[PDB]
């Protein structure tokens, strides 16, 4: 309202409203991260098996 | 756009000031030295009527 | 554009009404106009320092009322005024528009808008010369003014209503520290608690217009122009304007002070005001005192500064904080104007080029920089908490007394020297980087424990930033605890010590 002879505020506001869905979230990673986790789980379980058997020994 | 409009207001004020010289020259050549004298004299009379 | 039309019509109608009822007879006629001052005969009923309107339009003010003639200092150029010109006395002592509408605007000495942003909306008119509050209406300064710089906050705290002088040499950071104090208030001025809001008034007396433009744009960038007030007295402007602008800005700040609000007015320069008043006296035929300065430069400075005070709760609990400046000549603190102003202000902040080039970026000379309210007017989390934060100043004085010139006595002396060097290393702060108290306190505490094992002095600059980042991550609970509560508990001190040890381990 402070601007009196805008002639362009409507245009930019319409552009912003049309471009409100700028982009969706990128949830692409669903298996490679799972691969890293399964490798880490394997390493952790073999590690703790080794540790437990070593302390018992 | 906001400060462009502010500069536009400043520019229109400046152009009015520029036209002020033509406004002054309008009365400079106008034979105004008689009606103005009578008006200021009667204004002085009214001023001193209260006093 | 109907606005110029109706404002012109209203002003011209007011002029017509004034002409219809004026009956000005004892109005004066100029005898001799000198260099920006005129002597006028007449005005038998003129009040002393009363505004007058010359026929040419230049406004004036009456310092000396000799028998018959009175000396009128012109608030502008003497181009237009000539001998025999009519002078119109305004009938009222010189005043300045005051109110909340002055915020976001730049005004001259008289308060007229010079930023080209439209007319000034003023809640009222306050005299440029206003008597300072008495003994009782004031209150002891207890509320701190958060400057946002480590050295000044830790060593020379400023409080609401305090008068702290930023005394220094040329371009030694005086207006710079003034600017950091100015900008740090955006943390509270953007909130809602008016008791913590601190409105700002800058006095640009004697500075050049380019510097004032630099100032206003800098305040614009860091969202600070909205709560700050710029009273500019350009050097090209008439010397009476330079003389009067700090007084009018003092009245503007007194408006906030008397309405329960807190105002910070930085009397930047004020030595230019001193020399402008020297010019006023030396063309007003007043004989000078010392080094051609007039008699009442001390009275002038004291009367202007004393208007800044912390009002009592009965008077609205408002405050008006003064930050005057002195531009010393070659580090000459022992000069008339410097020691005069130091005797007025509630402590001084000394800056010399010596520390400026030596590395200290605030250039805080901890020796001659002293604050008259140490424990009070300081954040509770920063005042003493662990004790060392209180005798921080005494420790700095010791470090100065046994600096590298002194013989390294023993391991205790080596540890003291290392502590001092690391501490002065820490105090350096980049310009336009106001560092809040919730972030100042952990750093000052780290300067007492974990300071000695710093990896090289130069790396403390990045160590400070890393420690801030560390306090931001899963330690914002501590930051907000020390920000809100104000005091530090024993468990808080233990947590801070644990965080410091964890960081210094890394
Ligand atoms: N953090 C800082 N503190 C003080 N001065 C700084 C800082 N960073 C840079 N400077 C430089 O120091 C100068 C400070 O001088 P200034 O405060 O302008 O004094 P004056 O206004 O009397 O000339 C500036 O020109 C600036 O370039
Ligand atoms: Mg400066």
């Amino acid at each position: 309202s402070v601007l009196k002879n805008t002639s362009v505020i409507d245009k930019i506001e319409s552009y912003v409203k049309q471009y409100k869905p700028v982009k969706i979230d990128a949830s692409k990673q669903l298996q490679v991260i799972e691969s890293f986790e399964k490798h880490a789980m394997t390493n952790a379980k073999e590690t703790e098996s080794l540790v437990s058997k070593e302390l018992k020994d | 756009w906001v400060r462009y409009e502010a500069s536009l207001r400043q520019l229109e004020q400046r152009q009015l000031a520029k036209s002020v010289i033509s406004r002054v020259q309008s009365e400079l050549g106008n034979p105004k030295f008689q009606e103005k004298v009578l008006q200021q004299s009667i204004s002085e009379i009214e001023q001193l009527l209260s006093k | 554009k109907a606005q110029p039309t109706e404002v012109s019509s209203i002003l011209e109608e007011r002029i017509k009404g004034v002409s219809d009822e004026a009956n000005l007879n004892e109005t004066g006629r100029v005898l001799a106009v000198g260099d920006g001052i005129a002597r006028v005969f007449g005005l038998n009923n003129i009040q002393a320092e009363e505004l007058v309107e010359f026929s040419s339009g230049v406004k004036g003010m009456a310092l000396n009322l000799e028998p018959g003639q009175v000396g009128i200092v012109l608030f502008g150029s003497d181009r237009l005024v000539k001998e025999g010109e009519l002078v119109k006395r305004t009938g009222n002592i010189v005043d300045v528009p005051v109110g909340p509408g002055l915020l976001g605007r730049v005004v001259d000495a008289l308060g007229n808008p010079i930023d080209g942003k439209g007319p000034i909306d003023a809640a009222g008119r306050s005299r440029a010369q206003v008597k300072a509050p008495g003994i009782l209406p004031r209150r002891s300064v207890h509320e701190p003014v958060q400057t946002g710089l480590k050295a000044v906050d830790a060593l020379v705290p400023i409080g609401r209503g305090q008068r702290e002088l930023i005394i220094g040499d040329r371009q030694t950071g005086k207006t710079a520290v003034a600017l950091d104090t100015i900008l740090n208030q955006k943390r509270w001025n953007n909130g809602s608690d008016e008791s913590k809001k601190l409105y700002c008034v800058y006095v640009a007396v004697g500075q050049k217009r380019s510097t004032v433009a630099q100032l206003v744009q800098t305040l614009e960038q860091h969202d600070a122009m909205k709560y700050s007030i710029i009273v500019a007295a350009t050097a090209s402007e008439a010397a009476p304007l330079q003389y009067l602008a700090p007084f009018t800005a003092a009245s503007i700040g007194e408006w906030f002070r008397d309405n329960g609000k807190h105002a910070l007015i930085v009397y930047d320069d004020l030595s230019k005001q001193a020399v402008a008043y020297r010019q006023l006296s030396l063309l007003l035929r007043r004989p000078p005192g010392r080094e051609a300065y007039p008699g009442d430069v001390f009275y002038l400075h004291s009367r202007l500064l004393e208007r800044a005070a912390k009002l009592s709760e009965k008077e609205g609990s408002g405050s008006l904080t003064a930050l005057p400046v002195i531009e010393t000549q070659g580090g000459d603190v022992s000069a008339y104007i410097p020691t005069n102003v130091i005797s007025i202000t509630d402590g001084q902040i000394f800056l010399e080029a010596e520390l400026f080039y030596k590395g200290i970026r605030p250039a805080i000379n901890v020796g001659l920089s002293v604050s008259r309210v140490g424990s009070a007017a300081q954040v509770k989390a920063l005042k003493q908490v662990a004790g060392s934060l209180k005798l921080f100043l005494a420790q700095y004085r010791e470090v100065a007394a046994f600096a590298q010139f002194g013989s390294d006595l023993d391991a205790s002396t080596k540890q003291t020297l290392v502590r001092g060097e690391r501490l002065t290393q820490l105090l350096k702060q980049n310009q336009y980087s106001p560092l809040a108290t919730e972030e100042q306190v952990p750093l000052i505490y780290a300067g007492v424990n974990g300071h000695l094992d710093g990896i090289e002095l130069s790396r403390i600059g990045e160590f400070e930033s890393s420690f801030l980042s560390y306090l931001k991550s899963n330690h914002n609970e501590l930051l907000t605890e020390i920000r809100e509560k104000g005091e530090l508990s024993k468990e808080l001190l233990a947590s801070l010590k644990s965080a410091t040890e964890s960081f210094v381990a890394t």
